[PDB]
């Protein structure tokens, strides 16, 4: 499973 | 001896398109899940026999995740670009590069998360899994809000728990392919190309995982300036192969000995012919 | 910022001439991603070629398995035309039975 | 996919209360804490991601992820703490959770209590008179009137910053002409309650 | 911070509503909640930029979120229910999900089958008392907001034209006037405490606001009384040396 945080950079 | 990696691929075309995200996912060398936002509508398929047995839950969240990130790279890609005052017509790259490693005690051994830009190291995740190491003055910038976003903290307890879980999970059901080491199939062969001189060719075929040492010796030393070693490529049905040359005299060939070293083999393997 | 790629054509089982096979087009070690990739029979190009989907390596340089499925035969010339933004003009690599 | 967190809990003013949160999801990311008052907007205190304590001044969050529990930790106990306190889980990806809320009451500290039961007048008495019952103790109740015309509001805390006094205080009202404040509350009054006419 | 509006809103069930929310500007992430009373926010809509990634906790399809430019966001409610009556909250994140979040005051809304009762309030002050002055050196103004429908109000205390804080105290929740009515009409009551010696200066004026939120010009009203709509009923006292 992906790691499940979306950040901006 | 076990490791979950994704490898990550967030590409800006100005005036073909939005941006297109490409997500991998691999258990050791062999690949599982697969993403490209440019299908029609994108959705996550499997790439192993292993991984179809998961359900819908599993196969509309990791969609749910790449399609956000998708989302996130064109973001990304256009504020990096603002960074190093580049112009908006240029073809970006943001890749992506994170997993876990488990020692042969299935305990987690190391986690990891390099991030870069137009093939060039940006920003990598310390191995405290606290602190972030920025390559340049803008990758500092992404650094600041990564630090108030608190991307070290829930990446790090990921890396820790949900990464070693779920690469427990894939390593059982895929017990029979991925935990099993297939080795190789050896033989050499000679091609002439001259009068006395001859090229010695070792093979090393259908073997997994990819990592493997080919040598030539000329009676007992290795040959490192003479031996044109072949760079180890995918055999295409999920195995690999190798090969190793020498040009050598006629007549002293029986001289010379191929080593090949796999985890497949039970002990070290010698051929010559 | 921009990388070559390496071209390695090859067939999945040692070939055997009537004995049907799979050709294989290996790219690595190029950067950026954006790369023209065909497969050749006498010069025709191979209309169903199928390809793995894009990876890297640790040094971030991308790569990429070119396939189809082929049967080698006595005569019959085999070979991969690529093209990268690093290249002048396509490279074509010739298939050879013995690499 | 849900969590847990207790209805009301009830402190003094210059004390420390604590607000108990257990979550029950399979994918923990993050256990934050927010402060909302009555038709306002919530407010972020602290978040924790990783086991231990977060300090941001008054406020402190605890978390333990292996007993999937956390609690909030209010110091210094002021008038202005009286809100509602919600823990939010994150279990990855935006979707949060939260908690149904812990409703807060600071009881604040009198120093002198006075009761009483005053009568005030507006400036066209042809509508209405008022009693009003002011600087009780906070351990004083106030429940609704006997009568249905007799309307009575709840305790609440004033503060006059300037003199560093507080009171509570109790507002009621009715429209008939048999009304006064003798008659007025129906509810435990304090014995020392002073009456004048 | 993160605004939002309108504050307060009535409507007629069947009548479609928009709710408007400006989020801090620079924040890619921005989220839509509903909460009932007594209840948490409950998650609704998600946004990355004008990308609506999530509708899952949206109740239909009568509602419809919008964010064409990554900033403005509306929530349009096509033909409004009773079941539709709850805070709408709208929250932002600088750069993503699973991180502090800012919240907007909310906007409540009320469905109601007609608006026959609807009702401005009536504001009255109430005169310190001699004995308060007496006994406490202290007076005590009690405001009376009466017979207001709905629960839209917004009390306020003016002293000598500007708002003040110290000595206010304002009901947490209005009650209701007949508890035994589903129609009932609320009541909200006020105090604010000063000095004997301010309250003796006549100098000193007090004034009691209380802002109304009710009806709009557009809004259908064909009664004899007056359009009960978005006003502000003031009750007024000047000081007493007496």
């Amino acid at each position: 499973l992906p790691f499940d945080k979306s950040t901006v950079m | 001896s076990h490791s979950m990696r994704y490898f990550y691929t967030a590409m800006s075309r100005p005036g073909r398109g939005e941006p297109r995200f490409i997500a991998v996912g691999y258990v050791d060398d062999t690949q599982f899940v697969r993403f490209d936002s440019d299908a029609a509508s994108p959705r996550t398929e499997p790439r192993a026999p292993w991984i179809e047995q998961e359900g819908p839950e599993y196969w509309d969240r990791n969609t749910q995740i790449f399609k956000t990130n998708t989302q996130t790279y064109r973001e990304s890609l256009r504020n990096l670009r603002g960074y190093y005052n580049q112009s908006e017509a240029g073809s970006h790259i943001i890749q992506r590069m994170y997993g876990c490693d488990l020692g042969p005690d299935g305990r987690l051994l190391r986690g990891h998360d390099q991030s870069a830009y137009d093939g060039k190291d940006y920003i990598a995740l310390n191995e405290d899994l606290s602190s972030w190491t920025a390559a340049d003055t803008a990758a500092q910038i992404t650094q600041r809000k990564w630090e108030a976003a608190r991307v070290a903290e829930q990446l790090r307890a990921y890396l820790e728990g949900l990464c070693v879980e779920w690469l427990r999970r894939y390593l059982e059901n895929g017990k029979e392919t991925l935990q099993r080491a297939d080795p190789p199939k050896t033989h050499v062969t000679h091609h002439p190309v001259s009068d006395h001189e001859a090229t010695l060719r070792c093979w090393a075929l259908g073997f997994y995982p990819a990592e493997i040492t080919l040598t030539w010796q000329r009676d007992g030393e290795d040959q490192t300036q003479d031996t044109e070693l072949v760079e180890t490529r995918p055999a295409g049905d999920r195995t690999f192969q190798k090969w190793a040359a020498v040009v050598v005299p006629s007549g002293e060939e029986q001289r010379y000995t191929c080593h090949v070293q796999h985890e497949g083999l039970p002990k070290p393997l010698t051929l010559r012919w | 910022i921009q990388r070559t790629p390496k071209i390695q054509v090859y067939s999945r089982h040692p070939a055997e001439n009537g004995k049907s096979n799979f050709l294989n087009c290996y790219v690595s070690g190029f950067h950026p991603s954006d790369i023209e990739v065909d497969l050749l029979k006498n010069g025709e190009r191979i209309e169903k070629v199928e390809h793995s989907d894009l990876s890297f390596s640790k040094d971030w340089s991308f790569y990429l398995l070119y396939y189809t499925e082929f049967t080698p035969t006595e005569k019959d010339e085999y070979a991969c035309r690529v093209n990268h933004v690093t290249l002048s003009q396509p490279k074509i690599v010739k298939w050879d039975r013995d690499m | 996919q849900s969590l847990e967190q207790p209805s009301e809990v009830t402190a003094v003013e210059g004390a420390i209360v604590q607000i108990n949160c257990t979550y029950q999801t399979s994918g923990f990311y993050g256990l934050s804490w927010y402060q909302q008052h009555d038709g306002g907007a919530p407010t972020f205190l602290s978040y924790n991601a990783l086991d231990g304590l977060e300090e941001t001044g008054r406020f402190s969050s605890f978390l333990s992820r292996s007993d999937s529990y956390g609690y909030l930790l209010l110091q210094e106990l002021q008038m202005k703490d009286s809100a509602s306190y919600f823990c939010a889980v994150d279990t990855g990806g935006f979707k949060t959770i939260f908690g149904a809320g812990t409703r807060l009451f600071v009881k604040a500290n009198i120093q002198n209590p006075d009761p009483a039961v005053y009568q005030l007048r507006d400036s066209k008495s042809s509508d209405k008179s008022v009693c009003l019952f002011t600087d009780f103790d906070s351990q004083t109740n106030v429940s609704q009137s006997k009568d249905s015309d007799v309307y009575i509001t709840d305790k609440c805390v004033l503060d006059m910053r300037s003199m560093d006094f507080k009171s509570n205080s109790a507002v009621a009202w009715s429209n008939k002409s048999d009304f006064a404040c003798a008659n007025a509350f129906n509810n435990s009054i304090i014995p020392e309650d002073t009456f004048f006419p | 911070g993160v605004s939002q509006s309108p504050r307060y809103k009535v409507a007629k069930r069947g009548q479609d509503v928009a709710l408007r929310c400006d989020p801090i500007s620079g924040h890619v992430s921005l989220f839509w909640y509903q909460q009932a009373l007594g209840q948490g926010p409950e998650f609704l809509t998600y946004f990355q930029n004008e990308a609506q990634l999530d509708k899952s906790g949206l109740p239909s399809d009568r509602f419809f979120a919008e964010r064409p430019e990554g900033s403005v966001s509306t929530l349009k409610i096509q033909r409004t229910q009773q079941e539709d009556s709850a805070v709408y909250l709208c929250a932002s994140s600088p750069t993503g999900g699973q991180e502090t979040q800012y919240f907007g005051p909310g906007t409540r809304l009320l469905v109601l089958e007609d608006l026959k009762n609807v009702f401005p309030p009536e504001v009255a002050v109430f005169e310190p008392s001699e004995a308060e002055i007496s006994h406490t050196q202290k007076a005590t103004l009690v405001c009376l907001a009466t017979g207001f429908y709905p629960d839209h109000v917004e009390l306020s205390w003016w002293v000598n034209g500007k708002e003040v804080h110290s000595g206010v105290c304002t009901d947490p929740q209005p009650l209701k006037e007949q508890p035994a009515l589903n129609d009932s009409r609320y009541a909200l009551s006020s105090r604010l405490r000063v000095s004997a010696t301010f309250w003796q200066n006549p100098r000193n004026h007090f004034r009691c606001q209380v802002q109304f939120y009710g009806l709009s010009e557009n809004d259908e009203w064909t009664q004899d009384r007056a359009k009960p709509v978005t006003q502000i009923v003031s009750a007024e006292a000047w000081g007493r040396a007496d």
